[PDB]
């Protein structure tokens, strides 16, 4: 894998693993969250960690976390998929455009799938910079 | 029909049945522009007649109707170079094959199956076709390229 | 631009669109809507109401490419519908003349126009009918250029109906040949004053292409006028014992008295001046018009059979120069009613008599002796007509139509197959004034009509019956052009002529007297031997037999001449310029010929075409086999032409009837698909060019649509929910 996002992990991993003993528990988890925001409930503790196999020492964590953000295309390679629709090569897509594109074209959004994109989305004077949006969604 | 051309077929077929929202149909509305791709260029006449639509919407068809509207579009009759210089003779006072841009536009807005303004200033724009200082046109170039393609 | 042309030059689907027959019009610019069987459904384009029509009696049309045509044998269609448009068409435009092949035609003005001044006859002068405008000038003009170059006499029969412009446009072409004498011009003053009788004028030329001389021929003088007309120089008047009061005699005010127009005070010192000048003695002229009164006195002469007085029938045998006595008693008992009607024989007989002198002697100051070469002369009498009564009269006329109908035809017979003959088209064939032989050897041949009749008059005895018996008796099943009477104001019919324009049903009552006259021979004597030296001459020393004389006479004439006929045309009924009565215009299309002349054309070739300008026109009709004569033979030949309904020609090509009608709908069909394809061509090149831009987005669309939902379920995960959270 990288480096600095593993120095995160475990710091992290840390912070999680309260009871100090190498190991995520569904208390573990339940303290610290509670100690934070809101914390899940058992159905949410108990499926999150079944989540992993075995016991989670630092070593199944980072193989779950991994196993997410794999499959993953590069920043440029997505902000190129965009500048594909931005003939004029002006940074920016017409707000309308994109929403049709992405609500009934390809592999159809659905509307939820399109609230939950654009109540995100930076869009102001009609125009949705998808430069901006591929940093947000990406690094 | 030749197996390769009905691969071909398919080839297009998903390109399209895609962009109108991917589900294995596509609109009738476009199975002109479909076969356009596969080489043919039917009239509007010929594919309403196989099973075309005005608009989008109206209907939807999956790939077992489709393969009989190319078996269609395909015995229908296309425009060789000698017609397209007799025609366009008749519109030639001088003789000398000229036109001008003008009545061109008019020949191709006006008259037979009309073509949008727009689909003129494209391909005048994309042939790059280009009047002299009396603004007149040597359509017999114009023809030969149309009929070469886009990419000769 | 120019003024001298102002009323001179001229300023669709063809499967839908066609002419269906009309009440009003004649016929009516229709558009198809749906067939079924016979019965078709059109629409009126004009009001936009609906009707049906059988399929056989609808007529194809012309395209806007002959609007207004000068020359109509030009158009694609030349049925009844098409012609009547055309003429209509110019004819509220002012454009009065239009050619239809070898004919000219004339519609009735009905209003003065500036076509015939100097100004116009010198554009006019030696220019060939195609190089200007249509005009009776170029008739004129080429039938000089004709005589001239041909070396060869030229001839005019001005025909058309009465009121039409016959007389008009007789004046006009002599008033052009003059242009380019004065008595000749004074004859009319003096022949329209007395008179319904038929002319024929030739004008004869000299060495140098100059007049010099000329003749006069009348016929058929009425004569019923002089004592009956339906409703609508004092010195002189003791010399003729007239009271100045028109509405005095019974013979001329039976109709109108006065004429909006016409001034008889002038008229009469006019044509009194006239006489001078044609150098006639004044006892002649006195001797003319003192006989002409007797007229007005011959019908004032009452009676009881014994007399009624003798005051007015004094005056009379006075200026006749002959003894009143021995008149009165030679027309009461010759060596009550039989007496008034013989007056009238007489009245009618003088005139006669009187008109015919007139001619023969106006005729005299014009045979000069000078150098004749050619001439050129002009025929004013009377086309085809059917009434609702026809008698010996029309007879007559038709008869002389019918003469005339074989010379028109012959000319075209002959024309016809110099083209033939000049082209190289192969088509002896036979000659065509042949049909028609059949209705003028039923009126005139040795045992015919006429001569029944001719044969009938000497005989005292016959009467109505015996002449319609010994009819019948004779051509009842021996002829088929003789056909009794059949189904109809139309007055009594006796049998029916199939004529050339049209069938008449003759009804021959009288016709025993019409044809013989009957004056006393007895005041043929007194007047044989009276004082007046004019009255003497007149009575010195049938008409059916004078007229056959006469046509062959007018025949073997015409027939060592050139033809030329000028069709004239009565647009309506009202006399007011610009309006067209349909039913009255199509009337005459038929009984004027110009129908026989497109049913004669249409029995070969009527469309000819140059190579030059064929394959101009009809390539793109088998371009698919273009590597001008043998192109044609090339196009015509893809097309698996008929050679039935087409031929060869050296320079140009000769198309049936209607087939040229039907190349310009190919021709046309096949120009607007060529057009579609290649229209077709650019909407598959556009969309064909935009077929790369396709592939690439629809990547560039899975990217973004797969990869925002990673980012949207990797948001709707605990484990990253409550990692985000403990970052800080
Ligand atoms: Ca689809």
């Amino acid at each position: 894998l990288p480096q600095k996002q593993i120095q995160e992990m475990k710091e992290a991993f840390s912070m999680i693993d309260v009871d100090r003993d190498g190991f995520v528990s569904k208390e573990d988890i339940k303290a610290i969250s509670e100690q934070l925001g809101r914390a899940p409930d058992d159905k949410e503790l108990t499926a999150m960690l079944k989540e992993a196999p075995g016991p989670l020492n630092f070593t199944m964590f980072l193989s779950i976390f991994s196993d997410k953000l794999s499959g993953t295309d590069s920043e440029e390679t997505i902000r190129n998929a965009f500048a594909m629709f931005d003939e004029q090569e002006t940074k920016k897509l017409n707000i309308e455009y994109i929403k049709d594109l992405l609500e009934n074209m390809g592999d159809n959004f659905n509307k939820d799938e399109m609230r939950m994109t654009f109540k995100e989305a930076p869009v102001e004077g009609g125009k949705f910079d998808y430069v901006k949006f591929t940093a947000m969604i990406k690094g | 029909l030749s197996q390769d051309e009905i691969d071909d077929l398919k080839d297009v077929f998903e390109l399209f049945d895609f962009w109108d929202g991917r589900d294995g149909a596509v609109d009738a509305f476009k199975l002109g522009d479909v076969c356009r791709c596969l080489g043919i260029n039917p009239r509007n006449e010929d594919v309403f007649a196989v099973g075309g639509t005005h608009k989008m919407g109206e209907k939807s068809l999956p790939f077992e109707e489709f393969l009989p509207a190319y078996e269609g579009l395909m015995d229908c009759e296309q425009g060789t170079f000698a017609d397209y210089m007799e025609a366009f003779k008749t519109f030639d006072r001088e003789g000398q094959g000229f036109i001008s841009g003008a009545e061109l536009r008019h020949v191709l807005t006006a008259l037979g199956e009309r073509l949008s303004d727009e689909d003129v200033d494209e391909i005048i724009k994309l042939t790059d076709l280009q009047e002299d200082l009396e603004g007149n046109v040597k359509y017999e170039d114009f023809v030969k390229k149309v009929m070469a393609g886009p990419y000769p | 631009s120019d003024p001298d042309f102002q009323y001179l030059a001229v300023d669709f689907d063809g499967k839908k669109n066609c002419w269906v027959p009309d009440e009003k019009e004649g016929f009516a610019s229709a558009e198809i809507q749906s067939s079924k069987g016979d019965e078709i459904t059109v629409k009126i384009v004009a009001d936009s109401s609906t009707r049906t029509v059988k399929k056989d009696d609808i007529q194809s049309m012309n395209p806007p490419k002959f609007e207004k045509l000068e020359d109509m044998a030009n158009m694609t269609y030349l049925n009844e519908a098409s012609v009547l448009y055309n003429l209509r068409s110019r004819y509220t435009s002012g454009l009065i003349y239009t050619y239809s092949g070898l004919f000219c035609i004339a519609v009735n003005p009905y209003r003065r126009l500036p076509i015939y001044t100097d100004s116009v006859i010198a554009k006019y002068r030696g220019k060939r009918k195609t190089e200007i405008p249509p005009h009776l000038f170029s008739v004129a003009d080429n039938a000089y250029q004709n005589m001239v170059t041909d070396r060869e006499n030229q001839s005019c029969l001005i025909t058309g109906e009465s009121g039409a412009g016959k007389t008009e446009n007789t004046k006009k072409v002599i008033m052009y040949l003059a242009k380019v004498e004065d008595q000749i011009i004074q004859a009319n003053p003096v022949l329209e004053a007395y008179g319904r009788f038929g002319k024929f004028i030739r004008i004869h030329f000299g060495p140098t292409g100059k007049i010099a001389g000329a003749d006069i021929e009348t016929y058929l003088l009425e004569k019923s006028r002089v004592t009956y007309q339906q409703s609508a120089i004092p010195e002189l008047n003791d010399v003729m014992l007239v009271t100045p009061d028109s509405g005095l005699y019974s013979f001329i005010n039976q109709g109108c008295l006065t004429v909006d127009n016409i001034d008889d005070v002038e008229e009469f010192k006019l044509c009194d001046e006239a006489f001078d000048i044609l150098g006639f003695t004044k006892e002649e002229k006195q001797s003319m018009f003192k006989c002409t009164a007797s007229i007005l006195h011959m019908g004032e002469m009452k009676f009881k059979a014994e007399s009624d007085g003798t005051a007015e029938a004094e005056k009379v045998a006075f200026l006749c120069g002959i003894n009143a006595g021995d008149l009165l008693k030679a027309l009461l008992k010759p060596k009550m009613n039989q007496v008034v009607n013989s007056v009238g024989a007489l009245a009618k007989s003088l005139y006669d008599r009187m008109f015919n002198w007139l001619v023969r002697r106006v005729n005299k100051t014009l045979d000069t002796k000078a150098k004749r070469n050619y001439y050129i002369g002009v025929l004013d009498i009377a086309g085809f007509e059917i009434f609702d009564f026809n008698s010996f009269e029309q007879l007559c006329i038709n008869y002389t139509n019918e003469r005339l109908q074989q010379f028109f035809n012959h000319h075209m017979f002959i024309l016809e197959q110099e083209e033939y003959k000049k082209e190289g088209i192969a088509w002896e064939f036979i000659d065509f004034g042949m049909d028609l032989q059949m209705c003028i050897d039923l009126i005139e041949k040795p045992m015919g009509i006429l001569s029944i009749l001719e044969e009938e008059c000497m005989f005292p005895k016959a009467d109505d019956k015996s002449f319609q018996d010994k009819l019948y008796q004779n051509h009842m099943g021996k002829n088929r052009m003789f056909t009794k009477p059949g189904k109809p104001n139309q007055g009594p019919a006796h049998f029916e002529l199939h004529h050339y324009a049209g069938n008449v049903p003759y009804s021959i009552t009288g016709w025993l007297e019409k044809n013989k006259d009957p004056i006393n021979e007895n005041v043929v004597a007194l007047l044989g031997a009276s004082k007046e030296p004019l009255v003497a001459e007149l009575f010195k020393a049938t008409i059916s037999a004078v007229h056959r004389e006469s046509l062959n006479k007018l025949m073997k004439n015409l027939y060592s001449t050139h033809p030329h006929f000028v069709r004239c045309i009565i647009p309506n009924e009202l006399k007011q310029p610009g309006l067209v009565d349909a039913e009255l215009v199509l009337h005459q299309l038929q009984c004027n010929g110009v129908l026989e002349g497109i049913r004669i054309c249409r029995k070969g070739f009527p469309s000819r075409l140059i190579y030059s300008e064929f394959k101009q026109r009809y390539s793109i009709l088998a371009p698919n086999a273009i590597p001008g004569k043998t192109v044609s033979e090339k196009i015509l030949a893809g097309l698996q032409m008929d050679p039935a309904e087409y031929r060869l020609g050296t320079t140009k090509v000769f198309f049936k009837a209607g087939v040229l009608g039907n190349l310009e709908e190919m021709r046309d069909e096949r120009l607007s698909k060529i057009i579609s394809m290649f229209q077709a061509h650019i909407r598959g090149y556009l969309i064909r060019k935009a077929y790369k831009k396709l592939q690439d987005q629809r990547i560039g669309l899975s990217v973004i649509q797969r990869n925002i939902r990673k980012w949207l379920v990797l948001r709707n995960w605990q484990w990253w929910k409550l990692y985000s959270k403990v970052k800080p």
